[PDB]
RNA sequence: AUAUUGGCGAGAGACCGAUAGCGAACAAGUACAGUGAUGGAAAGAUGAAAAGAACUUUGAAAAGAGAGUGAAAAAGUACGUGAAAUUGUUGAAAGGGAAGGGCAUUUGAUCAGACA
RNA sequence: GUCGAAUUUGGGUAUAGGGGCGAAAGACUAAUCGAACCAUCUAGUAGCUGGUUCCUGCCGAAGUUUCCCUCAGGAUAGCAG
RNA sequence: CGUGGAGGUCAGUGACGAAGCCUAGACCGUAAGGUCGGGUCGAACGGCCUCUAGUGCAGAUCUUGGUGGUAGUAGCAAAUAUUCAAAUGAGAACUUUGAAGACUGAAGUGGGGAAAGGUUCCACGUCAACAGCAGUUGGACGUGGGUUAGUCGAUCCUAAGA
């Protein structure tokens, strides 16, 4: 799906947070808050080069 | 079913055991390893003093920053403790090992402690409030305790032909 | 009815060792925290004493 | 060990001794070649499978 | 081979049809064969089981065992006889659940639908 | 004749196989969070059949030991298999302010081939 | 410090983001203000930092030349196939 | 050299045990790796010729999940304070009653309400989890009971306003 690992409200916090700079889920009050997101790395994230 | 060691001929063997059991982990090895190899009755009623507090358990793995003490020197050691209910878990697991050895019948005289042991069960996982909005774990470590009580029971050298003839001459020289 | 009981202290076991006040705590944590994990603390106002 | 008849770690499981009979089995056919209820409900299944006149002609 | 566009060879598709069958469609499903005598007798070889015929075990640990189909549990699957059970000690019996393939007919419970049934399969009884 | 990631009904794949594939294979847009707009999880597998351990015994009890069911309890509603990190017990060994590695041999333990 | 008024305070109501409100501190506007919060365009943009997953064999370099006025960014010659 | 899937072939392997996993055992390759034995396990899987790709990890303050040392350590030291006997109970520093010592000191640690919460109120039963010790107790768990208006409010009126 073109859709796929993109359905999902994450931003970075930033350099010089100790943590990756990878963008995290926003929002609270569950546990996908603070996940890493949309990167191939990332679990439930966006393949490399989604096939066509 | 399925203990860490068994006994060959568990005819003259009796076994208990107990999981999940919340008591402290390290304090209940302590106590296991106090009371590993010694007779069923003076187990008892060493633990019984332990209680009493007039002997105490040594501590010799998990005692860092523990207070010293002079019962410690009956073991050789400085560091022991009297921990009362690791001390009361171990004797619930010993009654009922001996209740199991009186109805296999096993001489009650003759028992001592052959395995005991001590492995961490699923921890407890309690939480707490901490500053500025934290919150960190605050955990149980409990403990599955196991024992087995056992009765008490009471070459071709091949040679060279150098080393043949040597002791052929020996045996002609000798009677 | 000891049958069923059974059963529903089985099913509790995993929740008790969760240490679940009952079935209706189901306080969820949050992976990280931003004011925890947002900080760059300059010569100037804090977020915190 | 246990058909010729301390402390040991060395245990033999009831399902690899099924298999060890069940493969001696098959050895030996190679080198030759070359309830009280139900008692209780029987029973009862098996057992299952003038005159007088008192009073007179008035009312007591 | 299939040659019809409206029937699938879906494995997933077959699987979810049979778990999901509805009671009257689970009557056609559990089916099970005549013997040979009914057979010769009747003219046909199988029909869907119920419960006051008696039938005959021809596979598994209880295999030539007969008696009378005590329910037709559609719900799981299974037929339960009544003489076959297991037993415990404390007198406790629990039915053995049978699937009507691996069981035979020995003598039909006659009613007037069932008669139009066999007719209409092409049954010649008396 | 053309379009069709909505709706209804079908058939398929050199696609994915429970951290993958839709966020969701499960009472999933659920639980939970936010005043609100909105944000949004984790979570599949006993067994062919519950036959889910009657009864005795120890314990206040959870449970243990016998016994029993089952092909198997090295399947006990923590349930197919059951890795690693990390831990306990047993056995062997080394250790005068790290350990680990390479070349060579001694010692202890253990082991294969060739046995006409 | 102040403590009977430019006093303290509940409820209702009005003002909404290139806006409000401000006895003016760029203060406050739901722990958010040098630009509130939410979703989308959006996988926005890299002069830069970090990382980039099996083996073996053989070959194997480059700061040395001319130029775009010079930085930056490019063209070209040389060395290796 | 190795991995997922595809066409062909070995009328290939397999409940007399496929795949996986463990292994003080054995062999072949310079190596990537390949092969055999033993244990565990319980239903599928491989050699060769080719086709194909979401195909090989030690790092990215990488992602998700799990686990150590620290460590039985820091700590559970604000709000003056507890003690005796009996009962209950397997178990009492913490429950109940009695006996004592104290405190809030009417701007209360008292008696009622507004906002908010929604059954927390009360009885009976009852301890697995929670009450950072304990617990026989509880705002916990299980089953129920309980809120009665012509006169108290809403309902009606209008205020800034909508
Ligand atoms: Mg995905
Ligand atoms: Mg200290
Ligand atoms: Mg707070
Ligand atoms: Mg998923
Ligand atoms: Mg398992
Ligand atoms: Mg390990
Ligand atoms: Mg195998
Ligand atoms: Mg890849
Ligand atoms: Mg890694
Ligand atoms: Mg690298
Ligand atoms: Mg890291
Ligand atoms: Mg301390
Ligand atoms: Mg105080
Ligand atoms: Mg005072
Ligand atoms: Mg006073
Ligand atoms: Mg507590
Ligand atoms: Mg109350
Ligand atoms: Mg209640």
């Amino acid at each position: 799906s073109e859709k796929a690992g993109h359905q999902t409200s994450a931003e970075s916090w930033g350099t010089g947070r100790a943590v990756a700079r990878i963008p995290r889920v926003g929002g609270g009050g569950t546990g996908r808050s603070g996940q890493g997101a949309f990167g191939n790395m990332c679990r439930g994230g966006r393949m490399f080069a989604p096939t066509k | 079913a399925r203990y860490g060691a068994t006994s060959t001929n568990p005819a003259k063997s009796a076994s208990a055991r107990g999981s999940y059991l919340r008591v402290s982990f390290k304090n209940t090895r302590e106590t296991a390893q106090a009371i590993n190899g010694w007779e069923l009755t003076k187990a008892q009623k060493y633990l019984e003093q332990v209680l009493d507090h007039q002997r105490a358990i040594p501590f010799r793995r998990f005692n860092s920053s523990i207070g010293r003490t002079a019962q410690g020197k009956e073991f050789g050691v400085t560091k022991a403790r009297w921990p009362a209910k690791s001390v009361k878990f171990v004797q619930g697991l010993l009654q009922n090992a001996a209740a199991n050895a009186e109805a296999k019948g096993l001489d009650a005289t003759k028992l001592y402690v052959s395995h005991i042991q001590v492995n961490q069960a699923p921890k407890q996982r309690r939480r707490t409030y901490r500053a500025h909005g934290r919150i960190n774990k605050y955990e149980s470590s409990p403990s599955h305790i196991e024992l087995v009580v056992t009765e008490k029971e009471e070459k071709v050298v091949r040679l060279t032909s150098r080393q043949r003839g040597r002791i052929a001459a020996q045996k002609r020289i000798a009677a | 009815r000891s049958k069923a009981d059974r059963m529903a202290k089985m099913e509790r076991r995993e929740r008790n060792r969760h240490a679940k006040q009952g079935e209706s705590d189901r306080h969820n944590a949050v992976s990280l925290s931003k004011h925890l994990f947002s900080g760059k603390r300059g010569v100037g106002k804090t977020d915190f004493r | 060990q246990n058909k010729k008849n301390s402390i040991t770690t060395r245990t033999l499981s009831k399902k690899r001794a099924k298999k060890i009979e069940r493969n001696l089995k098959y050895a030996t056919q190679r080198k030759l070649l070359v309830s009280s209820l139900t008692l209780v409900k029987e029973a009862l299944w098996s057992v299952i499978d003038q005159g007088t006149t008192l009073g007179g002609p008035f009312f007591p | 081979a299939k040659q019809s566009l409206d029937v699938s060879s879906d494995r997933r598709k077959a699987r979810k049809a049979y778990f999901t069958a509805p009671s009257s469609q689970r009557r056609v499903l559990l089916s099970a064969p005549l013997s040979k005598e009914l057979r010769a007798q009747y003219g046909i070889k199988a029909l869907p089981i119920r419960r006051d015929d008696e039938v005959l075990v021809v596979r598994g640990s209880k295999k030539g065992q007969e008696g009378k189909i005590s329910s037709v549990y559609r719900l799981k699957f299974a037929v339960q006889v009544d003489k076959v059970t297991k037993e415990k000690v404390n007198g406790a019996s629990v039915p053995i659940n049978l699937h009507p393939s691996k069981l035979v007919i020995t003598k039909l419970h006659l009613d007037k639908d069932r008669k139009a049934l066999i007719q209409r399969k092409g049954g010649k009884l008396e």
